[PDB]
C-alpha cells in the first residue's frame, strides 16, 4: 500500500504539472 | 493604492491552483514518510526475530 500511495502520488503531481503548463500555454 | 492592490488580488487569484497543489502534495509526502519510518521500524524489529 505504501508502494501506491507513491504512485498515486507521482501521478497526481504529473497530471498537476501537466494541466498547469497547458493552461499557461494558452 | 489601489492599482498596486488591484495587481496583489489578481496575483492571489492566479495561484489558487498551484497552492492547493502544493498543499496536497506536502500531505501525500507527510504520510508517505510516516508510512515508510513505521515500515522501517517494523522491518527491523522482524529482522532480528528472524
Amino acid at each position: 500500500d505504501l508502494m501506491r500511495r507513491q504512485e498515486e502520488l507521482r501521478r497526481m503531481e504529473e497530471l498537476h504539472n501537466q494541466e498547469v503548463q497547458k493552461r499557461k500555454q494558452l | 493604492v489601489e492599482k498596486n492592490m488591484k495587481d496583489a488580488k489578481d496575483k492571489l487569484e492566479s495561484e489558487m491552483e498551484d497552492a492547493y497543489h502544493e498543499h496536497q502534495a506536502n500531505l501525500l509526502r507527510q504520510d508517505l514518510m510516516r508510512r515508510q519510518e513505521e515500515l522501517r521500524r517494523m522491518e527491523e524489529l522482524h529482522s532480528q526475530e528472524m
